[PDB]
DNA sequence: GTCCCTGTTCGGGCGCCG
DNA sequence: GGGCGGCGCCCGAACAGGGACT
């Protein structure tokens, strides 16, 4: 028995283009599509069908997993335990199996079109529709929901500390249970649920001045730049004195010995710099921005703010590697870290502005994904100031 | 006969109308055409004559084909194409011979009057009335209805399903009604299994002629000719015109572009350059000098014969890339030394300022998703960019950039970063402190510089703006100090230019700036916060402020 | 806000296939 | 002569976004 959905008023379903398979995501797709068809999961369609959203696969295993970028699907579909980001561990288990067995609204399969498409263009592409939940859809937890809450009722009982989170495929798991009993404690609930990752280790990258015994007139330029910058986010900082140091037309290289007045002056700022960002309250009714910075070397620097200066947290992913680094690789692993912890601590997704070409992350994204669902991002050319600012 | 498919569903668009479109005169042979194939159709029932019970009508015309005779029929379907519901394009591109891996026995087939062997939707074929100077209605798919490709290669799909299961081994390339055949048989169990899908598609409704049944190489093919172990281009005729006109050479150029995909070395920016802000394709655009240059090398080029291979799934994909002047690449798939699969042609200008590594970096992205599409899977590359010029860049990048498997190549012209920004400030050297201010209202502006050894220098500019008073402020101080410098900026931007290592911009300003950056020794450009009093800063401030 | 500049999209023309 | 869909290419005309200015 289905529940009706209808899209948000005055929107179309998605048009969005498939984009190139590579021959094993190919291969996996029409096999894991054989088999979805047999099972009446999803049928075969035409054009007609005016709606496309395009469709790869992911190896998490020797077993591959279909996943489909129902980004657009999700903005134009019909429309938290702020304990869970303290949980000793919290474990990530795919539970998005589970839509398999709910139908989907007959009126609104037409909006789950995909295409399969064909080495070389050997054939015209492949159109299938979905005939169940699909996952990867915002509409699959909510419908799911009163199942899922049915299903999880006795194990909630019977562990009234741990804390289960749903966000459209995964179960977000978390205890304070000691890593090994903590694995007994889920696969007990696997085990039940036929019918790893320590937020209270995340931390803040805060902003850091340089610690020098002897000061350049371009030195202290580059400080007083980046301290105006701060400013804007941290109002107590001050810069006149520091700034007073530099009246006249020198030489970069001079050197300019601090005064008492801007070595205090510079103290301050460095405990100022300490405190915690004032006034900053999480707006659910806004999205998520998630700037990235590379600041070469395999790290990244990043905040997650919604207003301009309001960073809701700051943080680096540091891969130490020189060798041999893959900085989209890099770059997409970073995404799905900063989106793991934004749905753990407030349950949304960000929206990424990346510093990268559009074409570049296209082309390589989806090599590298490993998560069931898919943030929505934009493409930054973006300056090197801001990723001086947070080195 | 008419395929036992079932029909596809089609609409109008939400509260429509059919078309209602009087005809229009047609000539004797047009006529007699017409009227023998409308006869001819109605026999089959592929169109079904109309009386007072409709009442709409939409043009209909034909024009001779490839072969002889053959008149193609044709509607002016635009009004209902208008009126008719959207549909999902099904066929994602284009196949490519150089995809095709060597097979034991191929055939070519061709569907005849692969449209009109298709039903349409009953409730639709009312809006697909047309008269003749005699109203029939399309019972079958009509040609320049917007719907008819992609349900015909829907269509086709769905008739081929049962044979392609049934002979998983068999490759059936199925370009809209075209059909290419490969197996692995010998040519008599090919042949037979032939015969099977011919009699398979005819009980389907779609008849293969017999004229349009290749059966020995060469094999003409999607403008190919296809040898059993060699593929080339049908031959391309540039035009050889005295007087070229924006038609002409939108014409030369895509030729010209269709040829690169085997022919290397194709070079057409300077063709392409012939054509900004173009009023109409009639009017006659004087070829420049470099536009006839490059035409002539073009044209030598053709003159060689040349061919691609067949893809062997056993061995590596391998792309190699050369760079030509003013932002061209060419590029050689291959996975045999000198027997290319095939070749192209990168020459897409992206950015107003940008250097020859940035656009080697989107070379190889172009060539790895078009490498994607025909082979499903990534070349290995051969560049000729040293290893140390790539770590060099890809180090001191603010953005995420990345290169697959490659290998550095000694055949210039070498990639290389034309010079180089100091990470720290260069001692002893003069250090400049630059501005610019520019009028919003007159846009008369200052550009100048004050320096530590007390230079000071300021030029007027009309017809200006800050961000150029802010560039010719730093070309100054390039032109003004020697080949060591500092320079201070207050200007994100030209520092975010000058950061970003450009050989080329759209900018001639920019490209003087760049000059001067490849004449000097060392260069440190710093940044600072505009009117907060900073010391040098301040100076100029207050010089370049003056008129303004 | 406005002006300037930069980047992206999308629709026009041609080529090629059918 | 002209109708259609696909893909390629290039260009210009809309936008969007961000920095600088009054
Ligand atoms: N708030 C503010 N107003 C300014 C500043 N400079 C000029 N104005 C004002 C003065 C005038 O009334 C107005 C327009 O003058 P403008 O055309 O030079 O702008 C400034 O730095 N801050
Ligand atoms: P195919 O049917 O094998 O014909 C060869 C080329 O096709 C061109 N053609 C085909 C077609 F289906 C439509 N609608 N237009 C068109 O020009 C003519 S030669
Ligand atoms: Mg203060
Ligand atoms: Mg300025």
């Amino acid at each position: 028995e289905t529940v009706p959905v209808k899209l948000k008023p005055g929107m179309d379903g998605p048009k969005v283009k498939q984009w190139p398979l590579t021959e094993e995501k190919i291969k996996a797709l029409v096999e894991i599509c054989t088999e979805m068809e047999k099972e009446g999961k999803i049928s075969k369609i035409g054009p007609e069908n005016p709606y496309n959203t395009p469709v790869f696969a992911i190896k998490k295993s020797t077993k591959w997993r279909k996943l489909v970028d129902f980004r657009e699907l999700n903005k134009r579909t019909q429309d938290h335990p702020a304990g869970l980001k303290k949980k000793k561990s919290v474990t990530v288990l795919d539970v998005g199996d589970a839509y398999f067995s709910v139908p989907l609204d007959e009126d609104f399969r037409k909006y789950t079109a995909f295409t399969i498409p064909s080495i070389n263009n050997e054939t015209p592409g492949i159109r299938y529709q979905y005939n169940v939940l699909p996952q990867g859809w915002k509409g699959s937890p909510a419908i799911f929901q009163s199942s899922m809450t049915k299903i999880l009722e006795p194990f909630r009982k019977q562990n009234p500390d741990i804390v289960i989170y749903q966000y459209m495929d995964d179960l977000y798991v978390g205890s304070d249970l000691e890593i090994g009993q903590h694995r007994t404690k889920i696969e007990e609930l696997r085990q039940h649920l036929l019918r790893e990752l320590h937020p209270d280790k995340w931390t803040v990258q805060p902003i850091v001045l340089p610690e020098k015994d002897s000061w350049t007139v371009n030195d202290i330029q580059k400080l007083v730049g980046k301290l105006n910058w701060a400013s804007q986010i941290y109002p107590g900082i001050k810069v006149r004195q520091l700034s007073k140091l530099l009246r006249g037309t020198k030489a970069l290289t001079e050197v300019i010995p601090l005064t008492e007045e801007a070595e205090l002056e510079l103290a301050e700022n460095r405990e100022i710099l300490k405190e915690p960002v004032h006034g900053v309250y999480y707006d659910p009714s806004k999205d998520l921005i998630a700037e990235i910075q590379k600041q070469g070397q395999g790290q990244w620097t990043y905040q997650i703010y919604q207003e301009p200066f309001k960073n809701l947290k700051t943080g680096k992913y540091a891969r130490m590697r020189g060798a041999h680094t893959n900085d989209v690789k890099q770059l997409t692993e970073a995404v799905q870290k900063i989106t793991t912890e934004s749905i753990v601590i407030w349950g949304k997704t960000p929206k990424f502005k990346l510093p990268i070409q559009k074409e570049t992350w296209e082309t390589w994204w989806t090599e590298y994904w490993q998560a069931t669902w898919i943030p929505e991002w934009e493409f930054v050319n973006t300056p090197p100031l801001v990723k001086l600012w947070y080195q | 006969p008419i395929s036992p498919i079932e029909t596809v569903p089609v609409k109008l668009k939400p509260g429509m109308d059919g078309p209602k479109v009087k005809q229009w005169p047609l000539t004797e042979e047009k006529i007699k055409a017409l009227v023998e194939i409308c006869t001819e159709m109605e026999k089959e029932g592929k169109i079904s004559k109309i009386g007072p019970e409709n009442p709409y009508n939409t043009p209909v015309f034909a024009i001779k084909k490839k072969d002889s005779t053959k008149w193609r029929k044709l509607v002016d379907f635009r009004e209902l194409n208008k009126r008719t519901q959207d549909f999902w394009e099904v066929q994602l591109g284009i196949p490519h011979p150089a995809g095709l891996k060597k097979k034991k026995s191929v055939t070519v087939l061709d569907v005849g009057d692969a449209y009109f062997s298709v039903p349409l939707d009953e409730d639709f074929r009312k809006y697909t009335a047309f008269t003749i100077p005699i109203r029939y209605q399309y019972n079958v798919l009509p040609q320049g209805w917007k719907g008819s490709p992609a349900i015909f290669q829907s269509s086709m799909t769905k008739i081929l399903e049962p044979f392609r299961k049934q002979n998983p081994d068999i490759v059936i390339y199925q370009y809209m009604d075209d059909l290419y055949v490969g197996s692995d048989l010998e040519i008599g169990q090919h042949r037979t299994k032939i015969e099977e899908l011919r009699q398979h598609l005819l009980r389907w409704g779609l008849t293969t002629p017999d004229k349009k049944h290749q059966k020995e190489p060469p094999f003409l093919w999607m403008g190919y000719e296809l040898h059993p172990d060699k593929w080339t281009v049908q031959p391309i005729v540039l035009p050889e015109k005295d007087s070229w006109t924006v038609n002409d050479i939108c014409k030369l150029v895509g030729k010209l572009n269709w040829a690169s995909q085997i022919y290397p070395g194709i070079k057409v920016r300077q063709l392409s350059k012939l054509l900004r802000g173009t009023k109409a394709l009639t009017e006659v655009i004087p070829l420049t000098e470099e536009a006839e240059l490059e035409l002539a090398e073009n044209r030598e080029i053709l003159k060689e014969p040349v061919h691609g291979v067949y893809y062997d799934p056993s061995k590596d994909l391998i792309a190699e890339i050369q760079k030509q002047g003013q932002g061209q690449w060419t590029y050689q798939i291959y996975q045999e030394p000198f027997k290319n699969l095939k070749t192209g042609k990168y020459a897409r200008m992206r950015g107003a300022h940008t250097n020859d590594v940035k656009q080697l970096t989107e070379a190889v992205q172009k060539i790895t998703t078009e490498s994607i599409v025909i082979w499903g899977k990534t070349p290995k590359f051969k560049l000729p960019i040293q290893k140390e010029t790539w770590e060099t860049w890809w180090t001191e990048y603010w953005q995420a950039t990345w290169i697959p498997e490659w290998e550095f190549v000694n055949t210039p012209p070498l990639v290389k970063l034309w010079y180089q920004l100091e990470k720290e400030p260069i001692v002893g050297a003069e250090t400049f402190y630059v501005d610019g201010a520019a009028n919003r209202e007159t846009k008369l502006g200052k550009a100048g510089y004050v320096t530590n050894r007390g230079r000071q220098k300021v030029v007027t500019l009309t017809d200006t703006t800050n961000q150029k008073t802010e560039l010719q402020a730093i070309y100054l101080a390039l032109q003004d100090s020697g080949l060591e410098v500092n320079i201070v900026t207050d200007s994100q931007y030209a520092l975010g230019i000058i950061q970003a290592q450009p050989d080329q911009s759209e900018s001639e300003l920019v490209n003087q700036i760049i000059e001067q950056l490849i004449k000097k020794e060392k260069v440190y450009l710093a940044w600072v916060p505009a009117h907060k009093g900073i010391g040098g800063n301040e100076q100029v401030d207050k010089l370049v402020s003056a008129g303004i």
